[PDB]
């Protein structure tokens, strides 16, 4: 289970976006957000509840902000150098070693792709860019720079993990199973496509099996997605010999689920 | 017919820019028109291409265009994209591949060099730049003025040199006094072979 | 590079015509991000939809989640509408029942 | 594809060798050789060439060499010469012309430029010979060692100049150690624009 912090910056504000933003994860959940406007670091949904020291969101907000600053400035210094709009993203985070200490993580991309990294022992940015050296050396051209930013990763980042770790197991252990329903479409010419669609389960994990006369016949076509409750949202799709619609059943595998679950048309 | 071309070497150097494989095919007497267009990557197809309806040229032939956008990395680690290009009045289609000429890459040897004394009466000198032991021989050269992309230069095609890698001439051309205000004049140059792509000098005086 | 949009439409709980539910709008594998998405019901824009904070994977590609309140019938057709730089036209994927 | 060539300045201008309006052809199977010749120097068929037997390359083609024997007037008075092949038994055959490049004789400004500063500290260096604006582009440099003739030098092709104008560069490769040691090295060029057709520059250490 991973803390990941998703940065992001633009130039193109035809569509209102905000300069910079960022969000927070833990595992699959969402626990931040933040932006250049609010100009806050703010707890999301079900963890806005969770029991923390009293500075932390204020630790949060703080260590964004520099983040912020680092980010606007490459676009700045950017946006000057070359012609044409662009997008600052990084991957900022970390895993637990299995033994206390951080799994650090630390990329960054531009324009869609990646073109930097980042050694938060070494205190070094690496790439094979241009623009790496452009952005690589604004931001190493501070003292603060490599310190800080890999204060973050290897100190502050294993910790507020360990920390939502030990307060926030009612939301990280929460499960919940899915509701299914198959059906039948007309689907193509003389032929027919079969949907089994699995409704607000929690864990993102799901496996669908086709059933034909009961034996294995596949697994469809799987496609997750969120359904913004927290939850998430999957369906196969299976395209079979019209008529023969009844011959199949579908059957999912889930923690929710203490066993597989089959069902019908 | 049917052409196929990588893309310029700026674009595929720097990620802030968009390399494009293009398919150009020509002499269409007003067939079917409607030329279809298949792209793949690794044998793979695609639907990203921008195709550009055909054109008549001076000589009653129809003319078309296709541009494939291309992520940076997929060419510089050798991936093929292939444009397959199809039409009733072609018997089969017509297919052509390319990818990233193999090899080594040997990043250039930079150096600038000054107009030549028995030059400096005329009105206008001539700045050099030497580009030297690169391969292959896809390479992006300019010239900046105080950092200024300027405009009045040539580059000479990549020369194959006797030890089998290329070099070039790249010259700026201005007017003397512009040369002894003491402006700084910039041979920018990018190769897959230098450190992040690019390395530039400078000359003075 | 820049990226085409993955348009899909779903509801939140089994449909079933009358009572109330949630349709969701999943805007996911593109780039750039400025993008428009908009919800419709038998062609008009549905208003008042709420949009998650905007993310993206681990391959740097852009996902968003539009949402609002609505409740089928045998007749009332429901359907996503996206406009972004990839898109030659506005894509409109029209909701499927058994998704 | 078949396309006409033209006469090596060198011989053209004095030289030694007889300037020979060549016609390579390429692109046929090793079964298939067919490739008569007929030039006509201004409609007129001369058999003063010599078409060296149908021989044949690797790449399963004929490495054709058919030389054709003109005179230095000829050339310089916008006089052609059709390289009108006849071949009846090859799917798309051949024919090139060409003449002179019509246009008022420029000669170069040549200067010589010493290896720059910083090349100075590689094993072997490089002397450089630019040839400032020429026209027409036949050209012909060369280097040589205080008389003695070299091989070890390549020269960048004609490029057009912003002025109409040509250019090209020419590098001489030469052990560090040839430099320090003062010597002679000297830029030697054939154009039809210098006094006498040639000229040469020369520097040392
Ligand atoms: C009607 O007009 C059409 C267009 O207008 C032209 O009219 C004539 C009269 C001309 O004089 C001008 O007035 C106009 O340009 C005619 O179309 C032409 O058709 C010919 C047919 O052979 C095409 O010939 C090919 O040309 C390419 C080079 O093209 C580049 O340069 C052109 C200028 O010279 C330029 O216009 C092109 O755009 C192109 O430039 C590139 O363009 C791309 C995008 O368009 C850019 O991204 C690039 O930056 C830019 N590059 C730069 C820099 O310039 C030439 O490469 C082809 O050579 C191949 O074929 C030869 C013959 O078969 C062969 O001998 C060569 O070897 C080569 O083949 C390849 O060989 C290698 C190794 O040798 C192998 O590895 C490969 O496998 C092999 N190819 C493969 C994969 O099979 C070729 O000569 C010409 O390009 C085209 N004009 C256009 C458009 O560009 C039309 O013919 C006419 N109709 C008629 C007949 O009446
Ligand atoms: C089998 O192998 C054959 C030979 O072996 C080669 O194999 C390939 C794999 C190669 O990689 C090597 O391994 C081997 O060389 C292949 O034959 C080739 O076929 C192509 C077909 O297009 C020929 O292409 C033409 O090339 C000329 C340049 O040729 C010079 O340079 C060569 C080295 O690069 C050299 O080998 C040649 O000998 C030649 O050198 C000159 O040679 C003469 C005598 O031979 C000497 O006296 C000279 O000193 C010497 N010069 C110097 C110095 O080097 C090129 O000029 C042609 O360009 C024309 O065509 C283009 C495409 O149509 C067009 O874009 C250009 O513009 C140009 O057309 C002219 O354009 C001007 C203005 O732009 C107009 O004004 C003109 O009107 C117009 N032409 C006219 C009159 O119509 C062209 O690219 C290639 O030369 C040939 N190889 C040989 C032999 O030299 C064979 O293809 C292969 N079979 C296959 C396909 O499997
Ligand atoms: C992290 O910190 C630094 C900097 O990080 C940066 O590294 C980049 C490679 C890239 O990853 C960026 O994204 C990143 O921000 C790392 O140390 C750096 O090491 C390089 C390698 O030596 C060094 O590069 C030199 O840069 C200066 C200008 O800033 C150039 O002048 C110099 O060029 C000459 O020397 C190099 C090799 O030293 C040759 O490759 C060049 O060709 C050139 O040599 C000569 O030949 C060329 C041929 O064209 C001529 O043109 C030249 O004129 C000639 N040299 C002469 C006489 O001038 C180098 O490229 C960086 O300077 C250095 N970082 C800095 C800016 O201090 C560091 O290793 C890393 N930390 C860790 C833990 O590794
Ligand atoms: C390092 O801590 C690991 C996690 O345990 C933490 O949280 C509670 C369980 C608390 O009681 C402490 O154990 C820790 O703060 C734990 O699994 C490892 O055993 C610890 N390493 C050791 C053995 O020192
Ligand atoms: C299933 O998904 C694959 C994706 O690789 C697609 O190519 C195929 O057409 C789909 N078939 C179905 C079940 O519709
Ligand atoms: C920026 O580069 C030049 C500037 O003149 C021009 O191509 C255009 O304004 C910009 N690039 C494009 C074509 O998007």
């Amino acid at each position: 289970l991973p803390l990941m912090y998703h940065l992001a910056a633009v130039s193109d504000l035809s569509t209102g976006l905000p300069s910079f933003w960022a969000t927070g994860w833990l595992g699959a959940q969402q626990y931040l957000t933040y932006n250049n406007l609010r100009q806050e670091a703010d707890p999301c949904g079900a963890w806005i509840w969770e029991n923390q020291v009293s500075w932390y969101w204020e630790k949060e907000t703080t260590d964004l902000k520099s983040k912020e600053q680092l980010f606007l400035e490459a676009i700045r210094t950017l946006e000057n150098q070359i012609n044409g709009t662009f997008t600052l993203q990084g991957l900022l985070g970390c895993e637990l070693a299995p033994d206390n200490s951080s799994l650090p993580t630390a990329v960054f991309a531009l324009n869609g792709e990646e073109f930097m990294r980042f050694n938060p022992r070494t205190g070094n940015w690496s790439g094979e860019w241009p623009e790496t050296d452009i952005v690589g050396n604004l931001w190493m051209k501070q003292p603060e720079a490599a310190r800080k930013e890999s204060e973050f990763l290897l100190t502050s980042c294993p910790e507020r993990l360990l920390g939502h770790l030990e307060r926030g197991r009612q939301n990280l252990e929460w499960k919940e199973p899915p509701s299914m329903r198959l059906k039948a479409r007309p689907g193509n010419s003389g032929s027919s496509v079969l949907t089994c669609a699995a409704f607000s389960f929690y864990p993102p994990e799901l496996k669908f099996r086709f059933l034909r006369n009961g034996l294995a016949s596949g697994s469809g076509n799987c496609s997750t997605g969120p359904n913004g409750d927290g939850s998430f949202h999957a369906w196969s799709l299976l395209e079979v010999k019209r008529g023969d619609e009844h011959h199949y059943q579908c059957q999912v595998e889930h923690e929710g689920l203490a066993q597989p679950l089959t069902v019908d048309l | 017919s049917v052409f196929i071309f990588p893309p310029k070497t700026k674009d595929v150097l720097t990620i802030t820019l968009t390399p494009k494989v293009t398919c150009v095919v020509v002499d269409i007497s007003q067939n079917d028109p409607e030329v279809r267009f298949s792209w793949f990557i690794d044998d793979v197809e695609v639907h990203t291409a921008q195709t550009h309806a055909p054109e008549k040229q001076s000589n009653s032939t129809l003319r078309s265009v296709s541009e494939l956008p291309i992520v940076h990395r997929d060419w510089l680690n050798g991936k093929t994209f292939k444009c397959k290009v199809n039409s009733g009045a072609f018997p089969a289609p017509i297919e052509k591949s390319i990818s990233k000429p193999e090899g080594t890459p040997r990043g250039p040897q930079v150096y600038t060099m000054a107009p030549p004394k028995e030059e400096m009466t005329q009105s206008q000198v001539s700045i050099t730049c030497m580009v030297k032991g690169f391969y292959p021989p896809d390479i992006y050269t300019e010239w900046k003025m105080n950092g200024q992309p300027q405009e009045n230069y040539k580059n000479t095609p990549p020369t194959m040199d006797t030890d089998g890698s290329y070099f070039l001439y790249s010259k700026l051309n201005v007017k003397k006094e512009t040369w002894q205000q003491g402006n700084t004049f910039t041979c920018s140059v990018l190769h897959e072979g230098l450190h992040n792509h690019h390395t530039e000098k400078s000359l003075s005086h | 590079i820049q990226k085409t949009p993955q348009i899909q439409v779903y509801s939140r709980h089994p449909p079933e015509n009358g009572k109330p539910n949630f349709l969701n709008c999943y805007v996911s594998q593109f780039h750039p991000p400025q993008i428009e998405i908009e919800l419709l019901k038998n062609g008009k824009k549905i208003p008042n939809i709420e949009m998650s904070d905007l993310s993206f994977s681990k391959d740097w590609s852009f996902y968003i989640l539009a949402h609002t309140e609505f409740t089928p019938t045998e007749t009332d057709v429901y359907a996503c509408r996206v406009k972004h730089v990839t898109l030659k036209e506005p894509k409109t994927v029209t909701w499927d029942r058994d998704m």
